[PDB]
C-alpha cells in the first residue's frame, strides 16, 4: 500500500487527520474534508510550507511526506449564492453549490433562521421543492430566488 | 514578539473589517434582488399589456 | 510562544489575503446585479414607449 496519515488544521486550532495517497489531487484531499467536516471546496484553500497548492496537483508535485502537516484558511464565501424571500417580506443569503439536496438548504436555513427544516416549505418557478433532489435537478443557479412557506 | 503581538492584531483587524466591509456589498445584493423581483413584476404585466393592447389593434383595425 | 507568534503571523497574512479576494468578488457581484436591474429598467421604457404607441395608434379613431 501507498497510503499514508494527514494532518489539516484550521486557523483556529480545530485540527483534523486524513488517511490519503501521493496520488491524491488537492482538490481530492479538499473534498475528502468535506467528507469529514462539511466544508465545500471553493471555501477552503489549503497552504503546506507558505505555498497555495494548486487543486489539480498532486501530494507528490508539492513533496509532501507522510503525516506533514498542513494549514486550511477558510473562505467568506464559495461560488454560488442564492436568496431566499420570506412571506413578511425578508430575503436571506444562502452559501450553496448545485450539489445540495432541497434537504441541505433547509438545514442551513434552520442555521441562518432558526426554523425547523420539518416546517419549510421551498417553491422555485411554482413548484414545491422535493427534499431529496438538488438544485441542479430543479435548474437553479447562482443568484435565483426561492420562496420560504411554513406549514405543518 | 512585542512587534509580532502589534503586526498580528493589525492582521485580524483588517480581517475583521474586511469580513463587515464583505456583508456591506452581501446585504447589498439582497436588496437589489429585491429591487429586481419588484421590477420582474412590473415588466410582465406589461409584456401581457402589449399583446393585450395589440389583440384590440387588429381586431379594431376591422 | 514566538514560533507560534510568527507561525500564527504568516498564516494570519495568508487570511486577509483571501478576504479581500472574496471582498471584492461580491464587489464585483453587486455591480453586475446593478447593470442588470438598470437593464431591466431599459426594458420597461421598451414596453411603455410601445404601449403609448399602440394606444396613440388606435385612439386616433375619432
Amino acid at each position: 500500500g501507498s497510503g499514508m496519515q494527514i494532518f489539516v488544521k484550521t486557523l483556529t486550532g480545530k485540527t483534523i487527520t486524513l488517511e490519503v495517497e501521493p496520488s491524491d489531487t488537492i482538490e481530492n484531499v479538499k473534498a475528502k474534508i468535506q467528507d469529514k467536516e462539511g466544508i465545500p471546496p471553493d471555501q477552503q484553500r489549503l497552504i503546506f510550507a507558505g505555498k497555495q497548492l494548486e487543486d489539480g496537483r498532486t501530494l507528490s508535485d508539492y513533496n509532501i511526506q507522510k503525516e506533514s502537516t498542513l494549514h486550511l484558511v477558510l473562505r467568506l464565501r464559495g461560488g454560488m449564492q442564492i436568496f431566499v424571500k420570506t412571506l413578511t417580506g425578508k430575503t436571506i443569503t444562502l452559501e450553496v453549490e448545485p450539489s445540495d439536496t432541497i434537504e441541505n438548504v433547509k438545514a442551513k436555513i434552520q442555521d441562518k433562521e432558526g426554523i425547523p427544516p420539518d416546517q419549510q416549505r421551498l417553491i422555485f418557478a411554482g413548484k414545491q421543492l422535493e427534499d431529496g433532489r438538488t438544485l441542479s435537478d430543479y435548474n437553479i443557479q447562482k443568484e435565483s430566488t426561492l420562496h420560504l412557506v411554513l406549514r405543518l | 514578539k512585542q512587534e509580532l503581538v502589534t503586526q498580528n492584531e493589525l492582521l485580524k483587524q483588517q480581517v475583521k473589517i474586511f469580513e463587515e466591509d464583505f456583508q456591506r456589498e452581501r446585504s447589498d445584493r439582497e436588496r437589489m434582488n429585491e429591487e429586481k423581483e419588484e421590477l420582474k413584476k412590473q415588466v410582465e404585466k406589461l409584456q401581457a399589456q402589449v399583446t393585450l393592447t395589440n389583440a384590440q389593434l387588429k381586431t379594431l383595425k376591422e
